[PDB]
């Protein structure tokens, strides 16, 4: 929903406090950094396009088709 | 028959009040973790005396005891 338009540290602390919902306090205060991604973007899914044609490329190389 | 310690930390967060605690427990009991650090923001619905001090039977706050 807020990851855009909002920033970085406070969209951590926001899903941190949700976290403090779901886990122990104690818990999630033993941490050493809670890295919160972000979805993916257009330019993203062009290289993971890539990165998947390259392995199918080497699967139907092994097959023998180039 | 009165508890022994019964105080108000008023201050800024983070300055030591838990060092101070750590402290506390070090002289007192030995240890750092010979305490207990529980949060009272979580709390401010309904469900803070079935969540704190012990839950009804078969509801959220139950298996973890209290």
């Amino acid at each position: 929903e807020r990851f855009g338009e909002l920033d970085y540290a406070h969209m951590k602390e926001l899903v941190l406090g949700v976290v403090s919902h779901n886990f122990r306090p104690e818990f999630i205060n033993r941490i050493d950094e809670v890295v919160v991604f972000h979805p993916l973007g257009e330019q993203h899914i062009a290289s993971i396009a890539q990165i998947q044609l390259k392995r199918l490329y080497k699967r139907l190389e092994e097959r023998g088709y180039e | 028959n009165r508890p022994i310690g019964s105080f108000l930390f008023l201050g800024p967060t983070g300055v030591g009040k838990t060092e101070l605690c750590k402290a506390l427990a070090n002289f007192m009991f030995d240890s750092d973790e010979a305490m207990v650090r529980i949060d009272m923001s979580e709390f401010m619905e309904k469900h803070s005396v079935s969540r704190l001090v012990g839950a009804p039977p078969g509801y959220v706050g139950y298996e973890e005891g209290g």
